[PDB]
């Protein structure tokens, strides 16, 4: 009398906002941009390949400066690098070898990592003495951790595979808010532009949006068949873009609150691991289990180039803020640098 | 047939059988050589995307073998002839030093490849099967020295041998005299041939012993590295053979009487190609068999 | 009774979640390809620069 | 080519041979990944060559490091560590990923061992296990397999 | 905290032979390069010798070469100074200076307290046209630098920077490449120019402000200093 009316509440609420959807669902966006050229084919080269990484890297970040980058490895090292003359900065020891994020403070003053000991942990870059000491250790997620973004030199956002997502004041070292939506384990985040919101993908292949403030899920995006691995804001941040294990792509936008695009192609079968835009928002681009990136135009859902330099499975790749580059890591334990 | 060279005595023939049979499969060496080397260089730089340390011997070994490839057309044309090199006196230097060393760095890498995978499989845990690529790159360029520096003698010889009107160009002539050159064959042979040997049986018997032969995957291997041992032994024994009667030729009967040494010479020349058709066999069984 | 507070709290949070405007799909999509052109000269990844103004050469 | 890029490019080639060192002394170890059902007799193992997140060991045998990473404890889906030990040279069950080995273990290539008196048996046919996925790495290291 | 503490001289006699020994505490010694920086009485800085982080590159002015050799001990974090042949000219106020170099980093930040060595009896040249400028206190000041060739670089940092030395004290760093502001001074300290001419800017003078001014190329070795500026109330 009660749990089959709240489930039947449940349904017809999901019934009525899928109509909603469909009510706004009149044009396409194929359809739309159906009449504008065609971006051409990309080619775009290795510029820069950065060695000394001896495990596979898992986890990559670029600076607000647009040249100084940190990775991290399964060897239990930190890299900070300097991308224009390929040589490094800092080499920060882990005391678990098992790092699966690293996020760069935008003010550049700490850099951030964690894995499985449930912790992301921040470094300061910035000592009166020359080396980087830890500066606080996050503790109080049940599962490991596979994303922290720096909202600022304070703040932090981290995802975790306890199917949560907490954000951290770093001076008190305790959870300000929490997000508690998820069903599955949140592999992935991606702050907007304006540190306003952010989503995160899960293995429920559900895709959800959060105020940072508000500290409670605002939209729900459904449409993948599996876990999503990656997740990226469009330019503008009134959309995102999502990959998953099912190799597919798909394109989903706030405003509207449903898919607009899908990116797939029958010569793919392997799955997604990372994701990221151009500065324009034109070009997507998606790194796959099938050892490469490739290119897709964001408006018109066909291939436009691929990056094809790497000997294994492509985990992380990140655009920089002015576009000039994307780096991209791999478990060949190199990192290219394309342009 | 006798002609001295500045202190050794020397029988030289010029036999028509030169011309009948060593042109054409020379041609097919050189054609199918070119075409497998030129695949396996194209495929070593362009589309690999991975180098490590064998890889590294793999494609000295390529660069040895396309070296003397690109040198047989020469040897070509001196065949047609019958020993009739026209050239000049530096591009014949520049011959026998190139197919000499080249030959020799074969050998060696031949022999790397093969002290690799007996480190790789009865050593497995040895400080040698993780060597950096700077210290692959190093040895590599350290054993290219060792092939120049022996091969150095031929580079600082004057080599236009006038017989006659035939300008011969030949570095193997039947002379009463142990030079470096036969040595530095003998050696060729038999040294590379022991550790060739012993780490083929050494890496069988410890993939048997340990029960490893099961696989599908390394019985291959085990036949492709039986292969490589029957392939070297094919193509360079002959010649050693050869030359060791000729040297039990020469220290029983002496250059007194050369006409002997017409059949043993001419037999010489005949399987001294084989020599080069390891180098052409050399891109089917080391990379187009990698799986 | 967790279920269903579960039960009740997933009710309001659809609740909430039904009561946003939502912009038809054309004029997102509209507001998307005009965002792509205007910047579309900005793009270093898109238009490739000349190895002048490459912060990245060989 | 400036001075203070000379002397950036001295520190990166210092913290180059720092991390050579590292990895030297790293590569004469190996990382072993432990599964077991948490209450199935596994324990008694884990003591015999003994002597949140997942328990890591240390134990030496002949020149050789092996780590022990134990991961019956987490009660997280089986899956979700896969991509990140993906690496590990083999996996060890104890009994009451293309190619990658399984050792498997009796308490009372698939390679198995009933469990001995004596923990030196096990610590033997544990190692002659990673000896051959070892040999068979440096074979495909190679090109031959 | 940070600390270089100096040690050593005092009297020496001409054509002897002396020790300077600079012994740090509170930060990570082997890290950072080390500069050896001498001031005679009444005269400007002058560089002197430079060793790197892991012994690796040493540098030596080209009045010291071969009678000075700079060493350090990394486990005990101690600086050497071995000073041969010493000679009238040699007797200074010597400076034991912390610096470290990757992409932002700030060299030439800490200063040790000095020791005073008394002996008993091609390059980048920076100029300092003034020498003395009497400013009441609350009025903007600008400090002006000329070099002998454009600081510039193809990086685009052009390597100058500023020091000051309050009367009976070390220089502190406050411009590092001739725009970056030095950590823990204040805001009112600003730096421009243009290859080779170049300007320190002071908006309010405090007591604290009463010093003199040096302005330093980083460009190559040696390293250049030029006469410094004072400011009076
Ligand atoms: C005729 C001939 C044949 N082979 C060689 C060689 O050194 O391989 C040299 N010459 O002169």
């Amino acid at each position: 009398s009660e749990l089959d009316q709240l489930r039947q509440e449940a349904e017809q609420l999901k019934n009525q906002i899928r109509d909603a959807r469909k009510a706004c669902a009149d044009a396409t966006l194929s359809q739309i941009t159906n009449n504008i050229d065609p971006v051409g084919r990309i080619q775009m080269r290795t510029r820069r390949t950065l060695r000394g990484h001896l495990a596979k890297i898992y986890a990559m970040h670029w600076g607000t400066d647009s040249r100084l980058l940190v990775s991290a490895s399964q060897d239990g090292k930190l890299i900070i690098w300097d991308s224009y003359t390929t040589n490094k900065v800092h080499a920060i020891p882990l005391r678990s070898s098992w790092v699966m994020t690293c996020a760069y403070a935008p003010s550049g003053n700490y850099v951030a990592c964690g894995g499985l000991d449930n912790i992301c942990s921040i470094y300061n870059l910035k000592t009166r003495e020359g080396n980087v000491r830890v500066s606080r250790e996050l503790a109080g997620h049940t599962g490991y951790l596979s994303c922290c973004r720096f909202l600022d030199d304070n703040q932090i956002v981290t995802s975790s595979g306890d199917t949560t997502c907490a954000l951290w004041d770093i001076e008190t070292g305790q959870q300000t808010t929490t997000f508690t939506g998820h069903t599955g384990d949140v592999m992935s985040l991606s702050l907007a532009p304006d540190t306003r919101l952010f989503v995160s993908g899960a293995c429920d292949a559900s895709a959800k949006l959060w105020d940072v403030r508000e500290g409670m899920c605002r939209q729900t995006f459904t449409g993948h068949e599996s876990d999503i691995n990656a997740i990226c804001f469009f330019p503008n941040g009134n959309a995102f873009a999502t990959g998953s294990d099912d190799a597919t792509c798909r394109l989903f936008d706030l405003r509207a609150d449903q898919e607009l695009m899908t990116y797939s192609h029958d010569n793919i079968i392997c799955g997604i691991t990372s994701v990221s835009f151009s500065k324009s928002g034109r070009l997507l681009l998606a790194g796959y289990d099938d050892f490469n990136c490739n290119v897709w135009d964001a408006l018109k859902a066909d291939r436009a180039g691929v990056l094809a330099g790497h000997d294994n499975r492509v985990s992380c790749l990140g655009v920089t803020d002015d576009g000039m580059a994307v780096a991209t890591g791999s478990w060949d334990s190199f990192l290219k640098i394309w342009n | 047939h006798f002609l001295e060279i500045d202190k050794k005595n020397c029988c030289v023939f010029r036999d028509d059988f030169i011309v009948k049979v060593l042109p054409p499969v020379l041609g097919l060496e050189f054609i199918f050589g070119l075409l497998g080397n030129g695949l396996a260089l194209w495929i070593f730089c362009f589309h690999l995307k991975s180098w490590k340390s064998s890889r590294i011997f793999l494609f000295n070994l390529a660069v040895a073998d396309f070296l003397l490839i690109i040198c047989l057309p020469f040897l070509m044309d001196n065949y047609v002839r019958r020993w009739d090199w026209k050239f000049g006196d530096i591009p014949c230097r520049l011959m026998l030093f190139m197919l000499a060393m080249n030959r020799q760095g074969s050998i060696i890498f031949l022999t790397v490849v093969a002290v690799d995978r007996y480190f790789r499989v009865v050593h497995p845990h040895h400080a040698l099967n993780k060597i950096s690529n700077r210290t692959a790159a190093i040895i590599s360029c350290l054993l290219w020295g060792i092939t120049i520096g022996l091969t150095v003698h031929l580079l600082k010889k004057k080599m236009p041998i006038q017989n006659g009107g035939a300008n011969l160009c030949s570095s193997f002539s039947i002379c009463h005299t142990f030079q470096w050159h036969e040595a530095m064959f003998l050696l060729e042979f038999f040294l590379p041939l022991g550790i060739i040997l012993f780490c083929s049986a050494r890496i069988i018997w410890s993939l048997r012993q340990r029960q490893m032969d099961r696989h599908a995957k390394i019985k291959r291997a085990i036949t492709f590295i039986m292969v490589v041992a029957i392939v070297f032994v094919i193509c360079f024994l002959p010649s050693v053979v050869v030359r060791i009667r000729i040297f039990w030729l020469l220290h029983t009967s002496g250059t007194q009487n050369c006409e002997v040494y017409r059949s043993v010479d001419l037999a010489f020349f005949i399987t001294l190609s084989f020599t080069y058709m390891n180098s052409m066999l050399d891109p089917v069984v080391y990379y187009f068999s990698s799986p | 009774t967790a279920s269903i507070a579960q039960a009740r709290k997933l009710v309001e949070q659809l609740k909430m979640e039904a009561n946003i405007d939502r912009i038809k799909v054309s004029k997102a999509a509209a507001d998307l390809m005009a965002y792509c052109e205007a910047h579309a000269k900005e793009d270093p990844l898109l238009t490739p620069v000349p190895a002048s103004e490459n912060p990245f050469r060989e | 080519l400036s001075a203070e890029d000379k002397a950036a490019v001295e520190r990166s080639k210092m913290i180059d041979r720092n991390l050579r060192e590292d990895g030297e002394k790293a590569a004469r170890e190996v990382k072993l990944l432990l599964l077991g059902a948490g209450e199935s007799g596994k324990s008694t193992i884990v003591k015999q060559m003994k002597i949140t997140g997942i328990v890591e060991t240390h134990f030496t045998f002949k020149d050789l490091h092996f780590k022990m990473f134990d991961v019956g404890g987490q009660r997280s889906e089986r899956k979700k560590w896969i991509h990140c030990f993906e690496g590990v040279t083999a996996i060890i069950f104890c009994v009451a990923f293309t190619d990658t080995s399984i050792i498997l273990f009796l308490n009372k290539e698939i390679y198995t061992h009933f469990t001995c008196a004596t923990d030196t048996k096990n610590v033997q046919f544990v190692f002659d296990a990673v000896t051959d996925v070892i040999i068979k790495n440096n074979l495909k290291d190679c090109g031959l397999f | 905290d940070v600390q270089l503490v100096e040690s050593g001289g005092g009297l020496v006699q001409p054509g002897g032979s002396r020790k300077l020994s600079c012994s740090a505490s509170g930060f990570a010694f082997s890290s950072f390069g080390m500069h050896w920086v001498r001031q005679a009485p009444e005269k400007g800085l002058e560089w002197v010798a430079y060793i790197s982080s892991g012994s690796g590159t040493i540098y030596y002015a080209d009045t010291v070469k071969g009678r000075f050799t700079i060493s350090r001990d990394d486990p005990k974090n101690t600086l050497f100074l071995q000073m041969t042949s010493l000679r009238s000219e040699d007797t200074a106020m010597y400076y034991c200076v912390r610096s470290i170099y990757y992409y932002g980093s700030s060299p030439f930040d800490f200063w040790g307290q000095g020791t005073t060595l008394t002996v008993s009896s091609s390059d980048i040249v920076m100029t300092q046209a003034t020498s003395s400028v009497p400013v009441t206190p609350g009025e903007s000041v600008s400090i002006s630098c000329r070099s002998s060739k454009s600081l510039l670089h193809s990086n685009g940092n052009t390597y100058l920077y500023w020091f000051l030395q309050r009367p009976g004290q070390s220089p502190q760093l406050l411009i590092y490449r001739m725009s970056n502001l030095a950590s823990g001074v204040p805001d009112r300290f600003s730096g421009s120019g243009s290859g080779t001419a170049f300007t320190l800017t002071i908006s309010r003078l405090e007591a604290e402000d009463v010093g003199v001014y040096y302005c330093m190329q980083h460009l190559e070795y040696p390293l250049t200093f030029g006469a410094g500026t004072k400011l009076e109330l």
